[PDB]
């Protein structure tokens, strides 16, 4: 693991997704980025592992 | 221990200003004075009695405790003064039956209900050896009810949240009711009395009446049976990688 | 929900009397330091997502210990908590300023956050940091009135009061 | 309890929204005539012990077998019992005229309150003109149209305010229907 | 003593709590009514002497038969005393417009007063009538201002209540 | 209440029989194993702060509804308030697994726990996944199967230990169903 | 399907007979207007993950107790099923834009659905104030053209008075 | 429990004269500072966390055998009860504050404060001291002078008011003495 406390300080960033209450979660549990209700996204189902090898 | 209904949804418990007032050698307590005296009467007349709507001839018999509790600022004095009336018997107990005017012990003196049948009849083994001020007096002088009000402040219903049995807190919830509610409604006929002796609890739309402004007071109820069957044996199985195991 | 108006009434129902003459004096302080709280408060509803915005960032700019391993902010949904949690709490002073009371910060904000936050390892002092950064952000003739900067700076410090 | 303004904030929370520029328009103008609240609210308790008197002598004066023995203040403690008993109706109402809204009205006066009048033997047909007559008495002296006790107030409207207090005792008045 | 001062801090000690912003708006509410009743208030002070020997003797107007031997007032020496108990209710109504609230009303002059005028014998229904003879024969636009009308009124009123 | 030995004797007081030695094999066992109940209990309230935590935010990940404006966990007040009731659940499995019997987690926690929740709209299907979520977690510190937390045991079996606390699990499951 | 061209083929089987000259004239109305009409199926099908989402929480915004114990959106299962049975309705008026009828609509969305919404207790009112939602949401020149938008809704409150 | 308009009255019961126009001109002399007096006292409840936690923890720097076993804020419980007793101290005086008299802390704070700390060894050389480091620490807020938080007021005269509250420290160190 990073230590993250090693740095010099302004080195470590951080960035939220929204800084609202209601898009990080909504009043139903719909909610693209708090919980496990990350993985109901209409993309983000296939990738590109085609780009490297037969390995 | 931490209640989440108590001080956020509630009021604050009325009561004397401190209990550091009886070791003052000038005085007996921070005097309060008769706009502040009698606002606290107040509060414990609609404790003690319920909403029992006391008439003026029926308080002028009441005329010598309060002029006792106006000099010895004891609350605890004074509610025991008040349980030994006329004006508290003629109401809880000359028209009940037993277990509705012990039942009201706990709702007038402690803000609770009983939580046992062995609880319960242990305060018809002090009627047997003293009448009705034997239960009156151990019910005072008890060891729960000095670690809770004290001298200081008055019985209130109080929302716990570490309850001993949680049963207790569903039979506080039905002997409070709403603030438009006295306890003279049932012609007797106390109505813990099936679920104390049997061991089985209460009504959620009895207790959800006497909840607080703001804490869901009644949903949740699926539209099958409010209560557990004893005899059923479910099958609860926890998947593992393999297949399902019911560790029963 | 602590206001003028469900304090003065909640203790006119606990002699069980009347409103009094008191208690209407006590909603004309109601209609005067409004237009103060009320200024403060639309200036703070379309302004959110930039005040919260350099709220969240100063706890990590200050704590870069919280992307370790088992610590508070150690992935991105917890950084998304993170600033959902600064975004609530100054909603909460966008509500008290419309009430007029401290009602909306401590029965949905402060009454319960000594037991949440010490059995989530979520630091204190870190939240402390946000809301106190924001506290010597506000500028007196720049962002709002004189007086308008008193109430938005009193319930801020409430917050900081409370939490620490 | 909620006044009229944490009335508000209980709608935009369940948004999770700020209470923007839109809803206090709503709240700037309750403000704003804001003293004829204090001004009409003062017009009630001023002659809240008459009120009272008027009401309940008005309910034996169209139910005279209210004090036939069997009737429900036949006898003095219960007579009593339905002036003080309409004491408390006229306090909750005058709460929720100072609040804006009706749930400190709902909450401490209304739960449970047909629920115990069956259990007492009130006729609740008979205390429904019990709060009808206070109700039209109470929107008089706000719209100042009484022949006696002309309170003298400032000059405009108070027609918004007489039917919202109208609107109180209507919440009382189908409660023990 | 009930006043608009001591109310919000009995409701902050009463919970444990340090005065916070909705306190401090009700003593804002004190400084605006300040200027009326406390124009009322002084007015009364020095009107007394032509108001307290206007009301009595219109008492006796509507209540003749209290002059009658077995009643109260049969002497010329207790309607000498008849004048202290009117001159000890307009000094207490001149307090309570100072101290704003109904302190001195409610602890001095009508609690206690319901056992009193039950057990010696004397009629409420005489100092109804003499209290509210105060009350019509006040006009506003000569004697006084408009808002020192509706407090001084609403002060007459208050006990009106209480001894009906 | 009752633990393993007051059950036995009260088996045998409807019979008003005597605890004999075809009978007193089963409390025979009891003692010889009983090393190892108490080596399984300070297996779990020395990791009781850990499992509490887990087990109720575990249920806010495959339940994110838990936690927005509306749910029954939502603000501070309320998700202190779950994450008391689960430290309660935990402790009276304890004295369950202690005892040997489930006398005392049934009258005192389970019964009229159905009645509370659904006064209060206490969400049953999701508490019942922070319970059994912590039945996971109480078997694999029982067996030393956890994947941080290694606690020194001595070497055999205490399998019947863990599915006698699975049991106990499963009737908090069994009683707010 | 029920359809332009199934419904007149329908007719003249009944009746017996070969496509006439007004069974030819009604494929001619098919044509002038499913310019606009494959306009909404086609803004319809490459934005539809973010109007499902967006009309999916509208549901709760209005009716925030489907979170209490025992409801239909208690826990995460029951909102992956809700919003999937709104993202099957937005499939199915996809699928009458390109139809040209409310075919899709009654065989697979309408009909059977009082008996299961009933049986299994899920508030048909909020399986319609995600659809009202929608249909308010439309900005006529924004989204789609003019007579795009008309057919967008046209089969946005067919589906809303088949629910009532 | 009174307030300074409630305590010319009881001044003026005992001569029973009204409150004339003499002695009304030093209550218009509360209101002209009635804003000043409410922006002091909010400047002492803004910092009052810090001003108790820099006093305590000064008086174990001024004493350094407070924390030797034996001594009186020793182990944590000792502790925490030292840092609860100066929130109620600091919270009585602000109530002194706002209503400009000294009947709301000599009565609900000061009686029986002497007997109790002898009664359990609460030593008073201490209290005097960390009691005196907040009655100064109280005058930097309201005459804006402290080193850090410079808070915004407006300009003009308040060393009347800050000289008010350092009376109301000495009522607390007389009594406790
Ligand atoms: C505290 C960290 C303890 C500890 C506890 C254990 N937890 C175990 C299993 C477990 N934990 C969760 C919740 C976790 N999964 C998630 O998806 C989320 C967020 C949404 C969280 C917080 C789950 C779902 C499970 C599995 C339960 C089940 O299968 O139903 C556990 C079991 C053993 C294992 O993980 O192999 C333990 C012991 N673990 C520790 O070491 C510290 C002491
Ligand atoms: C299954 C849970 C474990 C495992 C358990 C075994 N523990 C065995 C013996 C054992 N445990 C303790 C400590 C326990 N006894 C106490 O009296 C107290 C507290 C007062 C505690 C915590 C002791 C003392 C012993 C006895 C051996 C010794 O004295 O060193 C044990 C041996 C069988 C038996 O003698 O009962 C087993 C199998 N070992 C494992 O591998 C799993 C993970
Ligand atoms: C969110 C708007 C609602 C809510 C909805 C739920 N609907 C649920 C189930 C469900 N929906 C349908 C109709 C749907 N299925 C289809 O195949 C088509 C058309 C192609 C449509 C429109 C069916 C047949 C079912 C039941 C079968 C299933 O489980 O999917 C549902 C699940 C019910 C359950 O879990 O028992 C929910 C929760 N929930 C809400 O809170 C609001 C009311
Ligand atoms: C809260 C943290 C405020 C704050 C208040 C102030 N305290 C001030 C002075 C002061 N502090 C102490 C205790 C300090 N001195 C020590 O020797 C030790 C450790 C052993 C500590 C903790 C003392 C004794 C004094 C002086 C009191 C006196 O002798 O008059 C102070 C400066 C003086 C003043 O302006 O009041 C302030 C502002 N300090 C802060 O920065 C935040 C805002
Ligand atoms: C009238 C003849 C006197 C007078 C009477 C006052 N007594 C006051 C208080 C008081 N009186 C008693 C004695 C009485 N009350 C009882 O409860 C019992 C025993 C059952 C007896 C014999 C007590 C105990 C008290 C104190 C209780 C209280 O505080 O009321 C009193 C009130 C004084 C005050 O306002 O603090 C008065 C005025 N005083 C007189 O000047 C005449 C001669
Ligand atoms: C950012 C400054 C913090 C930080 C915060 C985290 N907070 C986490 C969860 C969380 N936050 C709250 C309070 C919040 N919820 C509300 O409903 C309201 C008021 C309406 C407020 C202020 C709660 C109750 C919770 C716990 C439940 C949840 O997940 O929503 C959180 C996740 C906890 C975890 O890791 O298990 C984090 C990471 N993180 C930081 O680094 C700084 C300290
Ligand atoms: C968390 C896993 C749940 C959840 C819990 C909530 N419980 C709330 C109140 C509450 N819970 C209990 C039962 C608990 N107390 C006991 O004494 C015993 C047995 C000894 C148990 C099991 C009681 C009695 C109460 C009410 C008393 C009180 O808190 O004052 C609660 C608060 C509701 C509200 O604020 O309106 C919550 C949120 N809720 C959840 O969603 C998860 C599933
Ligand atoms: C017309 C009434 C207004 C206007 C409204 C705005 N709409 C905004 C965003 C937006 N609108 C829709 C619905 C619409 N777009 C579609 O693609 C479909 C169906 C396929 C429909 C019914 C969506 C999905 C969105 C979010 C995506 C986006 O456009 O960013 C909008 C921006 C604020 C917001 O997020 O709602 C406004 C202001 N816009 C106008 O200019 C006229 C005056
Ligand atoms: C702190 C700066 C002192 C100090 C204080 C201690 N006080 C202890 C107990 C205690 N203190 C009070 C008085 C407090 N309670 C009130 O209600 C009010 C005002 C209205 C005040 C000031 C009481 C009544 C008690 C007894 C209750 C209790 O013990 O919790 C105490 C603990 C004593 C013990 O543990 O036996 C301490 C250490 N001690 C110091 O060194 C500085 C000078
Ligand atoms: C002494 C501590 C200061 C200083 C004080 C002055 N403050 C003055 C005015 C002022 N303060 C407030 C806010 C106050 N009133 C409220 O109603 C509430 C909360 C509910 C608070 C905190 C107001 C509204 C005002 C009036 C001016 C305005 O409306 O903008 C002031 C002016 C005279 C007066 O009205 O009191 C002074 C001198 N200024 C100083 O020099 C020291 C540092
Ligand atoms: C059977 C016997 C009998 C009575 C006892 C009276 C009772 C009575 N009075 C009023 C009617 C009234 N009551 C009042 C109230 C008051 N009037 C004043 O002069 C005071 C200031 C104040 C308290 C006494 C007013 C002002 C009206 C007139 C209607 C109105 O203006 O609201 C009404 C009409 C209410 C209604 O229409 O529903 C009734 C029934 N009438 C009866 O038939
Ligand atoms: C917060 C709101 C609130 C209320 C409204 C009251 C509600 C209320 N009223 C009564 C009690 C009563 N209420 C009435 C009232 C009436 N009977 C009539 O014939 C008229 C139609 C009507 C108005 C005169 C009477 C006569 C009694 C007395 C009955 C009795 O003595 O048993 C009681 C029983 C009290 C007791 O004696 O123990 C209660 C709880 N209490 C509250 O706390
Ligand atoms: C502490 C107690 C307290 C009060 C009693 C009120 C007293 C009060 N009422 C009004 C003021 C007013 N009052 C009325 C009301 C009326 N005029 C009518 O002809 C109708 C009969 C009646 C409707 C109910 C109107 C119309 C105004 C002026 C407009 C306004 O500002 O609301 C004003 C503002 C001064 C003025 O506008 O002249 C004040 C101070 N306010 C308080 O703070
Ligand atoms: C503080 C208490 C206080 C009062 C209650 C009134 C009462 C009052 N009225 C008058 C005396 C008078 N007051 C009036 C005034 C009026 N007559 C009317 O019918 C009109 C409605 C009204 C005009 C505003 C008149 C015309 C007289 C002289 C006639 C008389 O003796 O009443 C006097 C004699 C001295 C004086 O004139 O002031 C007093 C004390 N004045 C007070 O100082």
């Amino acid at each position: 693991f990073v230590d993250y406390q090693i740095f010099a300080p302004g080195t470590v960033k951080v960035s939220p997704d929204s800084v609202n209450a209601n898009e990080l979660n909504p009043v139903s549990g719909m909610s693209k980025y708090i919980g496990k209700t990350q993985k109901l996204v209409g993309d983000q189902g296939i990738s590109d592992r085609s780009d490297k090898l037969p390995m | 221990a931490f209640s989440s209904i108590q001080n956020v949804l509630t009021d604050a418990p009325l009561g004397t200003p401190s209990a550091m007032g009886f070791l003052d050698e000038r005085t007996e307590k921070p005097l309060m004075g008769p706009s502040e005296m009698d606002e606290l009467v107040y509060a414990v007349y609609k404790q003690v009695f319920g909403n029992a709507h006391i008439m003026e001839s029926e308080r002028a018999e009441l005329r010598d405790a309060e002029s006792l509790f106006r000099y010895l600022r004891d609350v605890r004095e004074f509610v025991r003064a008040l349980a030994k009336s006329n004006a508290y018997t003629s109401r809880f107990l000359q028209g009940n039956q037993q277990y509705r005017f012990f039942e009201l012990n706990f709702k007038h003196l402690l803000g609770r209900g009983p939580r046992s049948l062995e609880e319960m009849a242990s305060h018809s083994a002090l009627y047997a050896e003293g009448g009705f001020e034997a239960v009156i007096d151990a019910i005072l002088d008890s060891d729960e009810y000095a670690q809770e009000f004290g001298s200081t402040v008055v019985p209130y219903c109080r929302f716990k949240g570490e309850y001993p049995t949680n049963e207790e807190f569903n039979r506080m919830l039905v002997l409070k009711g709403a603030n438009s509610t006295s306890d003279k409604a049932g012609k007797g006929r106390s109505k813990l009395c099936y679920s104390i002796a049997a061991g089985c609890s209460q009504n959620w739309l009895s207790m959800s009446k006497a909840l607080p402004f703001g804490t869901e007071k009644g949903t949740g109820f699926n539209l099958i049976s409010s209560s557990r069957n004893p005899a059923a044996r479910p099958r609860i199985g926890t998947k593992i990688p393999g297949g399902v195991v019911f560790s029963s | 929900m602590k206001s003028v108006i469900t304090t003065v009434v909640s203790a006119a129902d606990a002699a069980g009397r009347f409103p009094s003459n008191s208690d209407l004096e006590s909603i004309q302080g109601n209609i005067q330091r409004s237009a103060a709280r009320l200024e403060a408060a639309e200036k703070l509803a379309g302004n959110h997502e930039a005040v919260v915005k350099e709220a969240g960032d100063a706890c990590f700019a200050k704590y870069a210990y919280l992307k370790n391993p088992g610590e508070a902010g150690e992935n991105q949904e917890k950084i998304n908590k993170c600033y959902r949690d600064v975004d609530h709490y100054m909603r909460l002073v966008n509500y008290c300023l419309v009430v007029g009371g401290t009602g909306p910060l401590d029965e949905w904000g402060i009454a319960g956050a000594r037991e949440v936050y010490r059995t989530l390892n979520l630091p204190t002092s870190a939240y402390v940091a946000s809301i106190a950064y924001t506290r010597d952000r506000l500028c007196v003739p720049r962002d709002m009135s004189a007086q308008a900067g008193v109430e938005f700076s009193a319930y801020l410090d409430y917050l900081i009061n409370a939490l620490s | 309890m909620l006044d009229a303004f944490s009335r508000v904030v209980v709608n935009s929370d369940a948004k999770a929204a700020y209470v923007g520029g839109s809803d206090l328009q709503a709240l700037k103008s309750f403000i704003a005539d804001g003293n004829k609240r204090l001004d009409a609210v003062n017009s009630i308790v001023s002659n809240a012990s008459c009120m009272v008197s008027d009401a309940v002598s008005g309910m034996i004066c169209e139910n005279p077998g209210l004090i036939s023995p069997g009737g429900n203040c036949y006898t003095n403690r219960r007579m009593a019992a339905c002036l003080r008993d309409g004491e408390i109706i006229l306090r909750y109402v005058s709460y929720a005229l100072l609040a804006g809204d009706a749930s400190v009205l709902e909450d401490r006066c209304l739960n449970g309150l047909k629920e115990t009048y069956i259990a007492l033997g009130v006729p609740t047909n008979s205390s429904i003109r019990a709060v009808s007559i206070m109700k039209a008495q109470a929107v008089a002296f706000i719209t100042n149209t009484a022949t006696e006790r002309k309170m003298s107030f400032a000059a405009g409207d108070c027609t918004s305010l007489a039917s919202e207090v109208a609107s109180y005792f209507d919440r009382v008045g189908a409660a023990i229907s």
